């Protein structure tokens, strides 16, 4: 079938729940009380309060 | 011409309010989107050790 790695035709997105990052052992990225919950991303949220 | 000549001789205004009772507020809310969940949740829990009974009864 298609090939998305090669062609482009990428379509599972939607299952991404959240990402997080961490420099060195320490440092959550972007850090700095920026987002709502940002020493994660939090990409979709299955219930909402 | 004399006697009584001594002295002298719409639509839509549209209200709102009417006759219903007073009302009051508070800043305490919603738990409540957590249930959804739970109840869900614990639905799919009956049913994953309904079939918990079939997998060990079909050995």
């Amino acid at each position: 079938g298609s090939i998305p790695y090669l062609d482009g035709t990428f379509y599972l997105n939607h299952t991404f729940k959240k990402v997080s990052i961490m420099f060195d052992s320490s440092v959550s990225w972007p850090g700095n009380d920026r987002l709502l919950t940002p020493n994660e991303f939090e990409i979709k949220r299955s219930v909402d309060g | 011409a004399a006697a009584a000549m001594t002295a002298t001789r719409m639509p839509s205004s549209g209200s709102s309010p009417s006759v219903p009772s007073s009302i009051i507020a508070e800043e305490k809310l919603l738990a409540l989107l957590a249930e959804l969940e739970a109840l869900s949740r614990q639905l799919a829990a009956l049913t994953q050790q309904v079939s918990e009974l079939r997998e060990q009864q079909q050995q």
